[PDB]
């Protein structure tokens, strides 16, 4: 049975550029996911000053679905970016079997940020929780700030980068690489 | 001639200043 | 015709380093 | 028209915490 379940949470706030970028992205994602009738689930969840649900996971049951579904979940803002709500909001409120999760078969949880940890705190409870429960996680970091010069971006966004303490090269993606999701999908072949 | 849509949101704001000692 | 409104304002900036101990 | 000018950045972030004397 090649069938996972798998949530994206995006954020639609004032530090994310036009939303035409991330569904580009999630675009490519989904065209590249086997989501076929019974396989590869994918709940798309928006989050900023709250979380919102457009979509239940088992919702859907074909790429196409899941591809409109995706570009159909439009955030036309958000007064802040709670990176830790997001990831706690996921596991529970989106991993839930009444929001169409399975059994939890290979929990997948890809989130993107942009670099505004307020609180190292909530997030670092909900990292040790899903390390526990050995959920695959995976952060995306998107760029649009414009970089009037070198102000070393890599250490804005280094706080969510160290959420997960294995190889940053198979949890770590950028939204301009879409090598970035052919190596989730190769490694999400596994079993974790 | 009609008005063009909003611009481009502000990025995060600058990082806090250093404590005291 | 002319260019739309200003964008919204960011998000408050990260919290500041720890002072001098 | 064309889209408007970008917003501002977000405000200052919060001072950071004293140093541990
Ligand atoms: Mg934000």
């Amino acid at each position: 049975s090649t069938q996972l379940d798998i949530v994206i949470v995006l954020d639609g706030s004032n530090s994310i550029y036009p939303w035409d970028s991330v569904t580009a992205f999630l675009n490519d994602l989904l065209e590249r996911m086997d989501i076929g009738p019974k396989q590869t689930q994918v709940g798309i969840v928006q989050y900023g000053e709250n979380v919102t649900h457009e979509f239940n996971l088992n919702k859907y049951s074909s790429t196409e679905e899941v591809l409109v579904a995706a570009k159909k979940i439009v955030q036309r803002g958000g007064r802040q970016t709670m990176t830790a709500l997001g990831i706690d909001t996921a596991r529970k409120e989106a991993f839930t079997e009444a929001r169409g999760a399975r059994r939890g078969v290979k929990k997948v949880m890809v989130i993107v940020t942009d670099g505004e940890s307020h609180d190292n705190h909530r997030l670092k409870k909900v990292i040790q929780d899903c390390e526990d429960e050995n959920i695959q996680r995976f952060s995306i970091a998107i760029l649009g700030s414009y970089n009037r010069g070198n102000l070393s971006t890599e250490k804005f966004v280094e706080e969510i980068k160290s959420i997960a303490s294995e190889p940053t090269e198979k949890h770590f993606f950028n939204v301009s690489d879409e090598l970035a999701l052919v190596t989730i999908v190769k490694t999400l072949g596994e079993r974790i | 001639g009609p008005p063009g849509p909003p611009g481009l949101p502000g990025e995060n704001g600058p990082p806090g200043p250093p404590g005291p000692p």
